[PDB]
């Protein structure tokens, strides 16, 4: 019914008269209908967490219940929009209030009402016994968002009674009528879902057909697959943003989700008005990209709880769009900010941190967040499939040992990319520590390798082993200098250097390195492997490696310039150029073996 | 050959004898010092939490 | 124009105030009072001491007829019975006009120039206007300072917040003085300064520089000295930021402000938190600096609305020559890069003793290239950084027993580092360094290697600017 | 105001020390090995500093305008001393030039003579500003003249062995009685300077 504010100790609120309240349900607290969720309940004493800033409040003020946990709207219009952790429209709010700042305690439905949508009726007709998830029609929004599948919410069934014809509708009116035991199942052009419970799926499913990043070092050595996990160390200048743009415009998935947690705002505006000029790299380069992009941003200025809930919002949206039988991927801003906000909430509410100052719930919550990603069978009549992949952004910090959040996250995630300090010192990026980085999708994608480039696996294995041996011997040489060096040792050092200046170097601004498809990487990889083998076999029969290197000469420059081939000038044409280079290379090295 | 070999032997032996007792003890003591620092920080944090 | 006149006319009635008693106890800076009726939140209360002295404080946490108020001017000498409290029913208001420039104010924002009060054109809050993220724009038009190592290796643009790391006994104050004195565009700046817990000599020095420079009429100041009570220190930054925001978004000026010493502010926050019972964070510090520091720094930059611009230069003191300490560690995540001054360079007699490796900037892409600078800038900076690091590594190797494993590149980097420091790094207190001449010096230093080791440079730049 | 500290927690950056340093303009670090070396005052010239010379330059120019410009070189001598000692521990004295040995020996002489107030006497209890300034002058003159003589061509070992008692004279200069009228001491400093410069001139080449 109603309760009275009893005590305020910051964002947390203590309220009385609260009997029969859920462990999680929204409450419009405050005389200005402030949003809030209960956390601790005892007797009639309720502890409410306020998602906005508390100021000017006083004891003895109405408290109104809502009878449902935090939710999120779902339906047409979710695409090409910018929201907060609370789904609240921003451009609409901005253009409505005429101000430069969000008003205190303002409510506005997420999706824009009063917007007509052309609905196409589905196969089902009156009398059919139907359940939730079944696609009972579709709506066309725009290119790359055409045929927005209209769904029935899970846990909803009965028997269709009257479905409206095709036409234009606004997302507030039920057009389907269903009965389980009464005229009590009405569904408009949208639905909602609590942001806590993972949306159920028909059944899990493994993954293959790996992902494309345009980064040779990752795309060839530590790959990832759609409907998979990942761990990204970012340094805001180590190319994280540029690779985000590259994957966004090359995204094999149809739609992508990026969140903002702890963003600095300046970068927020930069990316926000950078996207409007990124071009969709399908059907040519279509100028708009919002048609395949959804963004949620919540800077540090935002209240802590909203930053906490932003990632849940994002993952829920990802689940929904996957459940339309599609390929989508999620882009994480920074998990460290989320962990810090969680620690703040824990401490403020009153707890006993025991990790190093963090609540023990961190591992469990991270796991729960890392169990909504993968490939699974979409629910509904057509019996289709989706996929959800997540990339996690982490900010390494602390001394040379302490890194608890990293230790917890790396325990369950498999696709992990390390960080190399040295390459960063030399301004050389992507700066990825080869030694520590590790993946596991190589074993499963063995099949795709066989189908397409069956020699790739052993090729990369030998390359990696050579690099490892070189980096093992480098420090040994450092403490003793150059002596007792077999020709093979110097061969290994030179080939390693050439590799890490042709493969592990990429600039998002040069026309070439911006994106290197798998075939192009395979081409350079064959070239370099052939180079190392040719040198090794030239010195094998006994020779002066110096003279052999001098005779080779320009071949090194040619294989280096190999990067300067325009991607797919002609896919076979580039391959033809590589074959020409390889033939001349065999000639120049066979004339040198003697 | 005698002259050159004697020179290099002198150089290497001098460097080895240096590294034997000039570099090692410094790090040996530094590790224990840092360990003591960390132990004290652990104790004080534990006391705060117990309080 | 009638809208604002009628808005003010709304606040045109007398509102009676209560007057309480029965302070149920006091503990340190915190006062416990339990008789209140309808206690509000975040309101200022006037306290009349038994001797008739008037002080003010703010409520922290309320409860069933129980409120906890901190005191801005200490707590000594107060009686349970002979003390009274009045409630004003408002958060901390502040008067503002277009005429604070050239006026000096104390920690509590009162005039200390022997002049009259402000007689403000309007009142304001200190925490309001949570700026809408949508309308914000990012910095452009790279801003010039005349300092090479600042404007070249970590070039910055107008409207970008960035702090300065410092330690005991280092020349950061006059560095900021030089910056503000000789800062300008690349082809004027109202200045707001806030002091907190600083030795009087520093404030005197800053005032001397400003009045000497003739910019005193272009600036307003807030002063809070070390001798002053600590609790006041958690207010001055808000006052300064509110002043700057009003002057930018309603007076439409390009403004720069300088926060003085966040170390003391964080310490004071820790002390006030410790007064209450709270599960401490790391090092015992309260577990929620992040929110407060964000609320502090977030105010910055410009918006689509108008021309007014804001720039933050907080100054921090390093406790024990480390960034791992909670204060700098937290500060790192919130702001765009940071400029660093190192101990060794100062002990080498090099001014400014700036170490570039730890320092960096988070925004140059809109502040480099042609149209504003010379296109070479990025490659110049990158190559210089790489060779600096390489020279450091070579020097570290040299320390083993000597040049047992030595290369020509090692010697090359050695002289490069030496000359770089002693010539480029050492900039006098008045040595103006335009971007053009700074880049010319950098290029002259670059004519120390063949055209082979310079891998981080485009061949076009290499050819067109190796020799002329 | 002046005060002392008692760091015993296992470091020398304990919160009391850090807080003190945060507000202090003059810092006087102290070593301990010097006590076992019976060297007093046992301060650490390596880790210490002050922030008043800038303004004291005005007073110096009022009375001792030459004074400030000497202390920089004075400290640079020590800086070079501890910059060179490393190779001494590493491979001993094998590649030292004559200049390096000059700097080493003059720094050692400074440490022994000018950096000791040991004992209790007229010269072991107090030192006036002018006497200290004259000792600065003598030390710097000796160093620069030896360096110049070797630079112009002089076997430094031979040059030192021949100069000889210049070291004893300059060292004993401290043993004067301070406050002998500020003239007799001044006259002795003047004659010592003249004698040392003439001796260098004879032995310079």
């Amino acid at each position: 019914e109603y309760g009275a504010i009893y005590s305020v100790s910051g964002p947390v609120v203590i309220a009385e008269n609260m009997i029969g309240c859920a462990m999680y349900e929204l409450v419009k607290v405050g005389h200005d209908n402030l949003v809030g969720e209960v956390i601790r309940i005892d007797g009639d004493k309720a502890t409410i967490q306020v998602y906005e800033e508390t100021a000017g409040l006083t004891v003895g003020d109405p408290v109104l219940r809502t009878g449902k946990p935090l939710s999120v709207e779902l339906g047409p219009g979710l695409m090409e929009t910018i929201y907060d952790g609370i789904q609240r429209p921003l451009k609409a709010i901005k253009e409505e209030s005429q101000s430069i700042y969000i008003p205190r305690g303002i409510d506005t439905p997420a999706l824009d009402r009063t917007i007509k949508w052309q609905f196409t009726p589905g196969k089902f007709q009156v009398g059919d016994h139907i359940s939730g998830g079944d696609i009972y029609g579709s709506v066309f929004e725009n290119s790359l968002i055409s045929s927005h599948k209209i769904l029935l919410p899970p846990r909803s069934r009965g028997t269709i009674t009257w479905i409206a014809p095709a036409g234009e509708y606004t997302l507030d009116e039920k057009i389907l009528e269903v009965e389980f035991d009464g005229k009590k199942s009405d569904f408009t052009l949208y639905h909602t879902w609590p942001v806590r419970v993972p949306r159920p799926v028909t059944e899990k499913l493994s993954a293959d057909y790996p992902l494309l990043t345009g980064q040779r070092v990752l795309d060839a050595l530590f790959p990832c697959v759609q409907g998979g996990t990942t761990c990204i160390p970012g340094a805001f200048g180590c190319g994280k943003t540029v690779i985000s743009q590259s994957l966004s415009k090359y995204s094999n998935s149809d739609a992508i989700i990026y969140v903002g947690c702890g963003e600095r705002g300046n970068e927020m505006a930069e990316v926000l008005m950078e996207f409007p000029e990124l071009y969709t790299e399908m059907s040519g380069t279509k100028e708009p990209i919002m048609k395949r992009t959804t963004l949620v941003a919540n800077t540090s200025n935002m209240p802590v709880a909203a930053r906490e809930a932003s990632i849940y919002t994002g993952i829920t949206l990802a689940e929904y769009f996957r459940d339309q039988g599609k390929n989508v991927s999620m882009i994480a801003d920074s998990s460290s900010r989320w962990a810090e906000a969680l620690r703040e909430i824990s401490g403020r509410l009153g707890e006993m941190p025991a990790d190093q100052g963090f609540p023990a719930y961190l591992g469990a919550k991270l796991a729960s967040f890392y169990e909504r990603a993968g490939k699974a069978v979409a629910l509904g009549s057509p019996d289709r499939t989706g996929s959800v992949s997540i990339v996690a952004a982490v900010s390494p910090a602390g001394g040379d040992f302490s890194d608890p959040v990293t230790t917890a996250t790396l325990g369950i995630t498999q696709v992990f990319w390390g960080l190399d300090k040295k390459l960063a010192q030399r301004k050389h990026f992507p700066s990825i520590n080869t030694s520590v980085s590790y993946s596991k999708y190589t074993n499963v994608l063995n099949k795709f390798y066989d189908s397409n480039y069956p020699e790739f696996p052993v090729l990369r294995d030998r390359m990696k082993e050579i690099l490892s041996n070189a980096e093992e011997l480098e420090q040994v040489v450092q403490l003793v200098g150059k002596s007792a060096l077999s020709d093979s040792d110097k061969i290994t050092l030179d080939v390693a250097t050439l590799i890490k200046e042709d493969f592990l170097q990429q600039n998002g601004y040069s026309t070439y390195d911006a994106f290197c498809p798998i075939w192009k990487t395979f081409d350079m990889m064959r070239a370099f492997i052939s180079y190392h083998d040719e040198a090794q076999k030239a010195v094998a029969n006994g020779a002066n490696w110096s003279k052999l290197a001098d005779s080779t000469g320009d071949v090194k420059h040619a294989v280096s310039s190999s990067k300067f081939f325009e991607p797919s000038r002609g896919e076979k044409e580039v391959h033809g150029e590589f074959e020409k280079l390889l033939s001349t290379m065999q000639e120049r090295f066979a004339e040198s073996t003697d | 050959a005698f002259i050159i070999l004697d020179e290099v032997i002198k150089v290497t032996n001098r460097r080895v004898n240096a590294i034997e007792h000039v570099i090692i003890p410094r790090t040996e003591n530094t590790i224990a010092y840092i360990n003591s620092e960390l132990d004290e920080l652990d104790r004080e944090e534990f006391y705060r939490l117990k309080k | 124009f009638a809208i604002n006149k009628k808005a003010v006319e709304q606040g045109f009635n007398v509102k009676p105030r209560l007057n309480y008693n029965t302070v149920s106890g006091v503990n340190g800076p915190l006062v416990i009072l339990e008789k209140v009726k309808f206690p509000r939140y975040n309101e200022i209360v006037n306290l009349t001491l038994p001797d008739g002295t008037v002080r003010q404080g703010q409520v922290l946490e309320i409860r069933g007829d129980r409120a906890i108020v901190q005191v801005f001017e200490g707590t000594s000498g107060i009686d349970v019975k002979k003390t009274t409290v009045e409630f004003t029913g408002e958060s901390l208001r502040i008067p503002v006009s277009e005429d604070m420039l050239g006026r000096i104010f104390d920690g509590s924002g009162r005039p200390i120039d022997n002049g009259p009060k402000v007689f403000a054109e309007d009142y304001l809050d200190i925490n309001g206007s949570p700026i809408n993220p949508y309308a914000r724009i990012y910095p452009e038009e790279m801003i010039s300072t005349g300092v090479s190592a600042i404007d070249t290796m970590n070039s910055i643009a107008r409207g970008q917040k960035i702090p300065i790391f410092s330690a005991s006994g280092l020349p950061h104050n006059e560095i900021a003085a030089q910056i503000c004195r000789q800062a300008g565009l690349v082809r004027n700046f109202s200045i707001v300064f806030a002091a907190m817990g600083v030795n009087l000599e520093t404030a005197r020095f800053f005032k001397q520089d400003f009045e000497e420079n003739g910019s005193l009429e272009r600036t307003s100041l807030f002063l809070n000295l070390a001798n002053d009570p600590t609790i006041e220190r958690i207010i001055t930054p808000r006052l300064a930021l509110t002043t700057a925001e009003y002057l930018a978004y309603q007076t439409e000026r390009h403004v720069l402000t300088i926060l003085t010493d966040m170390s003391s502010y964080a310490d004071a926050l820790r002390e006030v938190s410790a007064a209450r019972e709270e599960v401490p964070g790391r090092r015992g510090y309260p577990g929620y600096m992040y929110t407060d520091l964000s609320t502090i720094y977030e105010r910055a930059g410009r918006v689509e609305g108008r021309n007014g611009s804001i720039t933050q230069i907080p100054i921090l003191t390093m406790p024990n020559d480390d960034i791992t300490h909670p204060i700098p560690d937290l500060t790192g995540y919130i702001t765009e890069g940071q400029i660093f001054v190192d101990r060794q360079l100062h002990n080498k007699g090099i001014y400014p003793p700036i170490n570039v490796l730890p320092s960096l900037s988070r925004l140059m892409k809109s502040a480099i290239g042609e149209g504003m600078t010379r296109k070479d800038h990025g490659d110049v900076s990158n190559q210089l950084y790489a060779k600096y690091a390489i020279g450091k590594d070579a020097a570290a190797m040299k320390a083993v027993v000597g040049e047992e494993a030595l290369s020509i590149e090692d010697k090359l980097s050695l002289e490069f580092l030496e000359k770089f420091e002693k010539t480029f790094i050492t900039q006098g207190a008045y040595e103006d360094r335009t971007v053009f001449e700074s880049l010319d010096q950098a290029w002259s230093l670059l004519r120390i290697y063949p055209k082979e080791m310079l891998n981080r440079i485009s061949p076009k730049i290499l050819d067109e600017f190796y020799d002329r």
